[PDB]
RNA sequence: ACGGGAUAAGUGCUGAAAGCAUCUAAGCAUGAAGCCCCCCUCAAGAUGAGAUUUCCCAACUUCGGUUAUAAGAUCCCUCAA
RNA sequence: UUUGGCACCUCGAUGUCGGCUCAUCGCAUCCUGGGGCUGUAGUCGGUCCCAAGGGUUGGGCUGUUCGCCCAUUAAAGCGGUACGCGAGCUGGGUUCAGAACGUCGUGAGACAGUUCGGUCCCUAUCCGUCGUGGGCGUAGGAAAUUUGAGAGGAGCUGUCC
RNA sequence: UUAAGUGGAAAAGGAUGUGGCGUUGCCCAGACAACUAGGAUGUUGGCUUAGAAGCAGCCAUCAUUUAAAGAGUGCGUAAU
């Protein structure tokens, strides 16, 4: 997990989804895993 | 609900059971009893299950698919089941029936045992692959996904449990 | 009951004769050792020639303490000076010949090449 | 389960399997009975009352506890039984397997049984804080006006006050302690003593409750 | 250093909004020396003052007030766990 | 929590630093616990997240706060509470009278740069705290046994097979 | 209007979570997902670079089996 305030999209396939009241981002490959925090 | 536009779910050989505030289903495989919403509306016309939504809100546009997909699931596994499937990739592990019951060995101080539940029946193919069928998709999955948790795959080479058709991304460390 | 500055005699041919200690290991706030612990000690008076010089940091094992030790049956043992010897990490010891007699409460933490080479254990 | 009342008399030892040295405490078990047995449904929670030490019947002109008045005569006379020095309750036991006025005999207990010891401290009256905590003492030489008392009890102006719970002088003694997971060496229904290995709270001739540990 | 529950991070199952996908919106699970309970002690001045068992009850007398007095305490005295 | 800026309370007095005794709080986590990622093969390690329950050593040279070192430890955490705590203790430091070195000054003397020596008061009224009693209350009076709304305590960790 | 107890503590920046106002384009000749059905070849042709034939890095980036595809969008890639 890769927690920081500025949450963006590194790769095409890494999308942005909300869940319990965070902002994160899922791509197949875990190292752009990614919240807001 | 372009989904719960979809909502005819015609029964095959089943009935479907109201009772207001939840709804019974019974077929080959019976008794599936949801409390699912109140929101939402249904219908059953001659043999097909029409769910309906008021006022056009995003909360019943929402709970309109949710609840039509539940309904189709709920009937779907009354009449055929459903099955979930994995293997055990491994150099000794190996699992096996009880009876009810299965066990497992995968290198530890002890072996694990998987206490079944109702509706629920696994299935070894060859002490390398299992198989359970029953109902309730929830339930199926939930206990794939429990079984699956003992020993995941390990990325260097493999070992541990993965579905029949799940990737595992392999580093060479 | 040996803390730290007490000194010791030393009951092997290593070359040492009086020895200080500087810690007694186990646990934190470890105060007092007795027969069969582990010290570590600085040799305050050697034997001329020896393996072991003054000034030398070592370790050792504690043999035949004056406050000796009770058993489970009941009964005590104590001796009428302290004594040690000294070691080669690996419960081994650097000389060939033990002095004066031991405790038989050495056999419980594998120092038997000590119980072997010495006289009388009690 | 399993709960019975005692006296301390004192501490010997014994010698066990291969010679083993064994502290004991011999507890003097002797004339325990019940008296009442409270119940859910009447007084809301399922007890018996156990009474251990026989004392004198009731008589005129009495100025001692070591006659009976007509209350405990009362109710020890509902069981048919004498009037009792010390009665304490045991809610650990399953209430069915007792009847009122039934003896609680020492051979409920036998060896191997692990038990729990509750009794009252000795008793050594107003103490400093050295003794009735842990404390350390300050120097003895080199100037020093400050040996035995507490230092200091707060810091300053914020929180102008001292908290509760600081540790100050006070009476320390009796207040009733329990040692856990004790265990019974040999019964002897002869003389009605149990040895209990180890030692336990209170002086001697003093009240002890010996129950079955949880645990 | 136990064990029960509920939870954090995190892992999930089912599943729409958005014919897909999604751990979440509705729902079902798991999940920590941390929270609560379990362990020990104090505790009805808990003015909300609780409960059980047993004992006692006036001769007048609105048995109020009375001398009485009962159950029970105390004064006093010998003592210490 | 620093060095400072301001000069709002206190100059008919608000005790200065270290150390001892005694604690209490926070988390921006030293150990223990749970997890994600890894340029994590294992052994490990690095980084990030959750988390404050408990625990968090003894000595040498230091006035020394600070710092270096010796041996341990699972770890030797960072801070606040009048840089916590002298009506609880020392008084090593600084600074008062004495004296001396160096420097400066015509000099009396100064530096604050060094050095030896150099008096630490108080019978607790109120709040507060630790214990321990008397009075009254609780729809009759008493002896005994109790429930438990609440409150406090406890909570650590290692080596070996 | 808001669904955070915001209300009842700030910022650079980051995101969807909803309302409003316009402009503009997408379509029964069926839009926007998602199924699968095609993935090319003379051709890496050339400098042909550790060979590389979506990839040392500069391309030369041409017809098109075809209702319809690129001297390969793109997964890639030791190269495939």
């Amino acid at each position: 997990m890769k927690v920081r305030p500025s949450v963006k999209p590194i790769c095409e396939k890494c999308k942005v989804i909300k869940r319990k009241g965070k902002v994160m981002v899922i791509c197949e490959n875990p190292k752009h895993k990614q919240r807001q925090g | 609900s372009r989904v719960g536009k979809k909502i005819i779910d015609i029964p095959s050989d089943v009935t479907v059971t109201f009772d207001g505030n939840h709804v019974t289903v019974k077929g080959p495989k019976g008794e599936l009893s949801r409390t699912l919403n109140e929101r939402m509306t249904f219908k059953q016309e001659e043999n097909t299950i029409e769910v309906v939504r008021p006022s056009d809100s995003k909360e019943d546009r929402t709970n309109h698919g949710t609840t039509r997909a539940l309904l189709n699931n709920m009937v779907q596994g009354v009449s055929q089941g459903y099955v979930k499937v994995l293997e055990l990739v491994g150099v000794g592990y190996r699992a096996q029936m009880q009876g009810k019951d299965l066990i497992l060995n995968v290198g530890y101080s002890h072996p694990v045992e998987i206490k079944a539940e109702e509706n629920i029946t696994f299935s070894v193919e060859k002490n390398t692959v299992v198989k359970v069928e029953g109902i309730s998709k929830e339930q199926v999955g939930a206990l794939a996904s429990n079984i699956r948790s003992v020993r995941p795959p390990e990325p260097y080479k493999g070992k541990g449990i993965r579905y029949q058709g799940e990737y595992v991304r392999r580093k060479e460390g | 009951m040996i803390q730290q500055e007490t000194r010791l005699k030393v009951a092997d041919n290593s070359g040492a004769r009086e020895v200080l200690t500087i810690k007694v290991l186990g646990g934190s706030g470890r105060k007092t050792a007795n027969i069969g612990d582990v010290i570590v000690c600085t040799v305050k008076n050697a034997t001329p020639g020896g393996v072991v010089k003054k000034g030398d940091v070592v370790k050792a094992v504690i043999v035949r303490t004056k406050s000796g030790v009770r058993r489970n049956d009941g009964s005590y043992i104590k001796f009428d000076e302290n004594a040690c010897v000294i070691i080669r990490d690996d419960k081994g010891p650097r000389g060939t010949r033990i002095f004066g007699p031991v405790a038989r409460e050495l056999r419980e933490g594998n120092f038997m090449k000590i119980v072997s080479l010495a006289p009388e254990v009690l | 389960t399993k709960g019975i009342l005692g006296r301390k008399i004192g501490m010997t030892q014994v010698f066990g399997e291969n010679g083993e040295l064994i502290p004991v405490t011999v507890v003097e078990a002797k004339e325990n009975v019940v008296l009442q047995k409270k119940t859910v449904e009447v007084d809301g929670y399922n007890a018996i009352q156990v009474g251990f030490e026989d004392k004198k019947a009731y008589k005129k002109d009495a100025k001692s506890n070591k006659y009976a008045n007509k209350p405990a005569e009362g109710h020890a006379k509902k069981a048919d039984a004498a009037p009792k020095r010390f009665i304490r309750e045991f809610r650990n036991v399953d209430v069915d397997a007792y009847e009122v006025g039934q003896e609680v005999s020492v051979d409920t207990f036998v060896a191997g049984d692990v038990i729990d010891v509750t009794g009252v401290s000795k008793g050594k009256g107003f103490q400093g804080a050295i003794k009735r905590h842990g404390q350390s003492r300050g120097p003895m030489s080199h100037g020093s006006h400050f040996h035995r008392a507490p230092g200091s009890v707060g810091m300053a102006s914020d929180a102008s006050r001292v908290f509760k719970g600081q540790k100050m002088p006070g009476r320390m003694g009796g207040n009733t302690v329990t040692v856990q997971n004790l265990e019974v060496v040999q019964v002897d229904t002869e003389n009605k003593v149990i040895l209990v290995k180890g030692n336990v709270p209170g002086p001697k001739k003093g009240l002890v409750e010996i129950r079955t540990s949880i645990k």
